[PDB]
């Protein structure tokens, strides 16, 4: 029964404005977010729900609702746009992309 | 509310979590053996007939088997003891000579594995050398490259690191060891056998020392362990986590008989001035290769019980046990020490079969090695000299070590692989009951008593 | 227990008992804390680096009891009133419900504060101990 | 100065085997569970069997267990991945990762350069 | 300082103060003398050959206070009149000028003699606290 689901698919947003990404789950377990620009090595963003990784401003964070997770971001400047992936224990969601207007 | 005054009051029992190196105590007369052993000190002499016990009244306290530091302490204890008991023994360095080897002809036949190797060695006077031969009872000797001659073999110790042999003056023994707290600490103990690794325990009991712990080493299987009295227990960091491990304790033991039918002969070689080297000289009997026997009628039922126990946590998922995972030779094969030798077994049929848990003589072909690393896997290489005559082992399997497969198989199937791991796990399976806490006679608690008045003596107040 | 009787492992059951029974037979910990049960290799150095720590801790505790006037006394009243914020001000009504192990949390923060007043309650005796006209 | 070194790009064709390296540099001992991940573009990424070089253990994870074989070499702080019978589908970038810290290894902090391997029909 | 307050490095300023202040807040030395701050190489053996010496000296001092009839007392009088030859026989009006460190020379020579009189000041109490006459 272990399946993930991420939504929405892709976005075009103006820089400096917020964005929202959702990641679902179907089992008791941790969660973490990975960001990926094209080509380069992807990066850790947040893990264990709402805790934040080293060397990142407080633009990126989210909440653990229990049966779902919501990731919201603020003041997304043009340099920080990219592709975002959700994690559990092995399962990687289909991901979401945000692109510069 | 009432008028009160401070009261220094102490001598009281109150404890807190803490860490501290412990004192060791071996059981019974075994200290007279412990004068000369490895895996036993020099010497954990018992000052008292431990363990005395009480059941604490209405006390509940937290426990944790994974964060437990006693396994972490005893890992350093055992590895330091191993290295220091091996340290003053004769080194093997000058043998690394170009070995010429051939099929090991034996009485009325040819042996299956080993090679008869002959080489040059140093006599008593360093200016001369003589030809000598020994039967290294492992095919594990690397053929030296850079040559079309398909017979110039090399001992594999000298490839990476020099080694030392275990002196026969000292012997490998799983002597039981009891851990005793030092002064001012108490080793709490949990008696509820339903304890699944972490959480409260509400039958806490205190002891001078821990119960019988023997440091015996094995991978993919536990030997001579201690059984959960009621049912088969499952323990884990977090079962839903694909990684980590699943430790299992059997409800009843199953006898394992392991034996070495080849009749080996111990031989001496004079490598240096007082340095004597032991090797298998000649085989004087029939050949059948080492093997082990387990009764199927008990062991199949054991898998079925452990299977329904697994299915309790995994609802409506059929359980497959399948082949060993892979990797090194020390975990793709069941390892266990016996009598100074080391056995390695393929797990021929200790894995196979699908068992739903709803009900809808096994032989193991085993290889043998002389030169081993410590199962730590990076430490000092050791040479184990041969033991004359047949060797026979009788031991009780008590617990299995498993790891889980995943994580996109079809949701109705699940697979488990017998795979060993870090040596801390083998002892942690037996040391899940204990903590270490420091007794703190605290400070000030209120009373209705009043001041002392110039140090004046008074009665009840 | 009553009197003392008991053992270390005959009185330690008080750790979950009401404070009334724990108040009696309070001694065997003071007997246990001293030493208890206790070619060179791992067995050797541990009887020194652990033994001396136990002796050091016992001397520290004895020193702390020595300063406050409670030298050689298992039980010792003192001249410090009990402030309201530290705990229940009616614990004579309440200690019959509480074991010590649960009690310790309720005053874990204020012990270091209480020692400050207890030291003064001790050392006010120094001024009275000398230097004026108590004729006898 | 703990990071993972990876190499290197190479073309392939269907049916043949393949090999990728990964090395720990500026780092004492690789006791902690190294890993592999496949970042296939346009599809959800896959996670392949890990490696734990102390015991040398392994756990072939997905239906890739029919092809994957993994080893290590503790005396050089190096790990190797090998694949048999690459199909056209297996075009992706293979990433050598390590956990944030040795307790909860699944939080992949350190990542490799992403050695690409494209196989053409 | 007054009362106690202070630290080791908050009371040691008395070392040059008039002896009146040093006669107050005289406690932290006892709290300091016990433990303080504290493959095999030079780090190892030093924690044992040094710590045990400190503990030994502390027990020596405590025993010497115990015999004289001054156990657990920071301040303790005894029954020995002060002979004129050892020092100023009117130090009650002079110690307000002298610190301890400079004072110590003035009685360094006669220190060993005075213990021989505190011992009899004790054992007269020893003789007095036993025999027949005082029925109760």
């Amino acid at each position: 029964e272990i399946v993930l689901t991420q939504s929405p698919g892709t976005l075009s947003l103006s820089p400096g404005e917020t964005a929202i990404i959702s990641c679902r789950t179907s089992q008791y377990g941790s969660l973490a977010w990975y960001q990926q620009r094209p080509g380069q090595a992807p990066r850790l963003v947040i893990y264990s729900g709402s805790t934040r990784a080293a060397g990142i401003p407080d633009r990126f964070s989210g909440s653990r609702w229990g049966p779902d997770y919501n990731l919201t971001i603020s003041n997304l400047e043009s340099g920080d746009f990219g592709v975002y992936y959700c994690q559990q224990y092995e399962f990687f969601g289909q991901g979401t992309k945000v692109q510069v207007d | 509310a009432e008028n009160l005054w401070v009261t220094v009051y102490y001598g009281v029992p109150v404890w807190k979590e803490a860490k501290t190196t412990l004192f060791c105590a071996s059981d019974a007369r075994a200290y007279e053996k412990e004068v000369h052993n490895v895996w036993a000190t020099h010497a954990c002499v018992p000052t008292d007939p431990s363990p005395q016990e009480l059941v604490l009244g209405n006390v509940t306290e937290n426990f944790n088997m994974w964060k437990n530091d006693m396994v972490d302490q005893m890992h350093e204890d055992i590895i330091s003891l191993w290295d220091q008991s091996l340290k003053p023994c004769v080194k093997l360095t000058p043998l690394c000579v170009t070995l010429i080897c051939s099929n090991a002809t034996v009485k009325n036949g040819t042996v299956e594995e080993m090679k008869n190797c002959s080489f040059n060695t140093t006599t008593e006077i360093r200016d001369k050398e003589k030809k000598e031969y020994a039967l290294f009872y492992k095919p594990d000797i690397v053929p030296l490259s850079e040559t079309n001659n398909t017979s110039e073999y090399r001992l594999i110790n000298c490839n990476t690191s020099a080694c030392t042999q275990a002196c026969p003056k000292v012997t490998f023994e799983p002597i039981p060891i009891h851990y005793c707290a030092p002064a001012g600490y108490a080793i709490l103990k949990c008696n509820d056998e339903t304890f699944n690794g972490t959480g409260p325990c509400s039958n806490v009991s205190t002891v001078q020392c821990t119960h019988g712990i023997r440091p015996v080493v094995s991978t993919q299987l536990l030997l001579n362990g201690s059984l959960a009295e009621k049912e088969i227990v499952i323990r884990s960091e977090n079962l839903t986590n694909n990684a980590k491990i699943i430790i299992v304790h059997l409800h009843t033991p199953v006898e394992i008989v392991c034996t070495r039918p080849n009749n080996n002969t111990r031989k001496s070689v004079r490598i240096g001035p007082g340095q004597t080297f032991y090797a298998t000289g000649d085989i004087i009997g029939d050949i059948k290769q080492a093997h082990c026997n387990i009764s199927e009628e008990k062991w199949n039922d054991t898998l079925q019980k452990v299977g329904i126990e697994l299915q309790k946590h995994f609802p409506n998922k059929t359980i497959k046990y399948n082949q060993s995972a892979g990797g090194d030779m020390e975990i793709t094969t069941h390892s266990f020490n016996c009598g100074g030798e080391f056995f390695y077994c393929n797990t021929s049929n200790l894995f196979n079969g699908t068992y739903n848990g709803t009900y809808i003589t096994i032989t193991l072909q085993c290889r043998i090695k002389q030169i081993i690393n410590m199962w730590q896997g990076v430490g000092r290489c050791m040479y184990a000299p041969p033991i004359a005559g047949n060797i026979t082992c009788r031991s009780n399997i008590t617990g299995l070590l498993l790891t889980r497969d995943g994580g996109t198989n079809s949701n109705e199937t699940e697979t488990f692989r017998p795979a060993g791991g870090d040596m801390r796990d083998n002892w942690r399976s037996e040391l899940y009951k204990y903590k270490v806490v420091k007794i703190e006679p605290l400070g000030v608690a209120p009373t209705r008593c009043k001041r002392r008045v110039v140090g004046r003596r008074r009665r009840r107040r | 227990a009553v009197g003392i009787g008991a053992v270390f492992l005959g009185f330690l059951g008080a750790a979950g008992s009401t404070m009334g029974a724990a108040s009696m037979t309070l001694t065997v910990q003071a007997r246990n804390l001293l030493s208890g049960i206790v070619k060179l290799t791992v067995w050797g150095i541990k009887q020194l680096q652990a033994r001396v720590l136990a002796v050091e801790r016992y001397l520290r505790d004895q020193q702390l009891l020595g300063i406050w006037g409670c030298s050689g006394k298992l039980i010792c009243c003192t001249n410090v009133p009990w402030n309201s914020s530290w705990s229940n001000r009616n614990l004579s009504e309440i200690w019959d419900n509480m074991t010590w192990l649960q009690w310790d949390k309720e005053i874990s923060n204020y012990t270091q504060i209480i020692y400050g007043l207890l030291e003064e309650s001790q050392n006010q005796q120094e001024k009275n101990e000398q230097d004026l006209l108590a004729l006898d | 100065q703990v990071q993972l070194v990876q190499s290197g790009g190479q073309m392939k064709k269907p049916g043949e085997s393949m090999r990728i390296s990964c090395r720990a540099s500026g780092y004492e001992f690789i006791d902690c569970t190294l890993n592999w991940i496949r970042l296939a573009p346009g599809k959800r990424p896959e996670w392949m069997g890990w490696l734990k070089p102390r015991g040398g253990a392994v756990n072939y994870a997905r239906p890739l267990q029919g092809r994957v074989t993994m080893t290590r070499d503790v005396y050089s702080d190096t790990a190797f991945l090998e694949l048999r019978s690459l199909t056209v589908d297996d075009t992706a970038v293979y990433f050598c990762t390590r956990g944030k810290n040795c307790d909860y290894n699944w939080d992949f902090e350190h990542w490799g350069r992403g050695t690409p391997v494209i196989v053409s029909s």
